[PDB]
DNA sequence: ATATATATATATATATATATATATATATATATATATATAT
DNA sequence: ATATATATATATATATATATATATATATATATATATATAT
């Protein structure tokens, strides 16, 4: 009756879809090849109300919502889409990798060099707040567990051999940091008092 | 008079010749919702003074 | 202009795929939004490699693996289905629900949904196979194991105040008499395997 | 002694139900015009 | 034979009833993390 779509172009929404967030430097292919295709992928999710962004100078591509512009769901919310809250130490964490990655980003370039620091470089950041939890073990392990569900948030890579992290760049691509401003400033005049 | 985040509480003094006995319970809200499992409990049971 | 397909598509579509299954005695508008654009809704699986599966006798709408140039291979292993696979003990408790379906079929048709059975009406009907553990509430707690995941695939309803259970109509397609065979063909390859 | 599984707590997001407000459709009331029957 | 009086019909207006849409509350399901128990 009439064609079917590009297997190529179904293959690479797919993969996005089920990694929300994909590089360049990881899958050149694919990446080439939707962004030759823009149209048809946008076209293959807004039924579903989903789109995809792209950041070309770090050289990622990501998922968006395409809903109907600001309905009353300002805070909004999408069937296909569950929303989630993180909790205090998470977002602690979140603000952490914001504010090492904004300055590497300067010192580094705007995805130039990927954003990378050392665990023994993030762990004291975290102490600067939380303190010591009791030994270096028990560090590695509340920092390793906090990454690892930061990385299934698609947020950091595990560390290297060095112990040093790649930071995604869809950090640079959060909605609202402005609460993690607020958050970051809460702690630093906490602990200014607490200490 | 306590419609938002509350803590309610209660215990009865049983005793016989001195030996004390306690009963007592703790009922208390987080929010102002108000569904069975907002309340969250807890029960007391000893024979200790203190 | 923009290819944006309409909303009340957008919403019955996106509601199908969030659950994977529709049936009209539940949601008709949705069901009617479906049937009313069934080739939309195929040429919009299609992008995803996967296709609409219709039954009208039961009123009954649900999402199939469709098959590519390559007909998905082991189609489990396509990106987007969430759920594992289907196993063994799995299969022996959906052919005795579907015997027990089947009963109530003749009994009183194959349209409606009223047919039910209790916890105690299971348990012996799968003790047969899979010996005795020891305890009643061994036996429960295996039972309940099962029926999680099985609700989890849309098969049948949580289990009630009544310890009974409601067997959904879409049972009569995952005990396809013809996947049934290719199904006893395969226990033959386990027998085999025995061998 | 360690690792794994389970249960519980936090908790949040979604779905369903119910009530109220608004819009629309129908009906009834009133008034005027026309037809017709009766009287001169 | 014509005039007039009265009954009947119609059109419009407004009041009311009913249907539907939306807002809000409640209940449950997911869901994810952590603590504890038990098995090796």
């Amino acid at each position: 009756s009439e064609t079917r779509t590009l297997q190529k172009i179904r293959e690479a929404t797919q993969e996005l879809l089920k990694y929300g967030l994909l590089e360049e430097a990881s899958k050149p292919n694919l990446y080439r090849i939707v962004l030759s295709h823009p149209e048809e992928v946008t076209r293959i999710l807004e039924p579903l109300d989903l789109d995809i962004g792209i950041d070309e100078i770090r050289g990622l591509l990501y998922v968006k919502v395409r809903l109907d512009e600001t309905p009353a769901q300002d805070e909004w919310a999408h069937p296909l889409v569950r929303r989630q809250r993180l909790n205090l130490e998470q977002s602690l964490l979140v603000a952490i990798l914001r504010q090492h990655f904004v300055a590497w980003e300067q010192e580094s370039g705007t995805g130039a060099s990927q954003a990378q620091i050392a665990i023994d470089d993030l762990l004291p950041q975290l102490q600067i707040y939380l303190g010591d939890p009791g030994s270096e073990s028990k560090e590695r392990t509340r920092l390793l567990t906090l990454l690892d569900q930061l990385k299934g948030h698609g947020l950091v890579t595990s560390p290297d051999a060095h112990e040093r992290i790649v930071i995604r760049p869809i950090i640079a691509h959060l909605a609202d940091p402005i609460n993690l401003q607020a958050l970051l400033a809460w702690l630093r005049e906490q602990i200014a008092q607490q200490t | 008079a306590r419609p938002g985040k509350t803590v309610t509480g209660i215990a009865a003094t049983l005793e016989r010749e001195g030996k004390q006995v306690r009963l007592g319970a703790l009922l208390w809200f987080d929010s102002t919702s108000s569904s069975v499992t907002d309340m969250k409990r807890l029960w007391l049971f000893s024979d200790n003074p203190g």
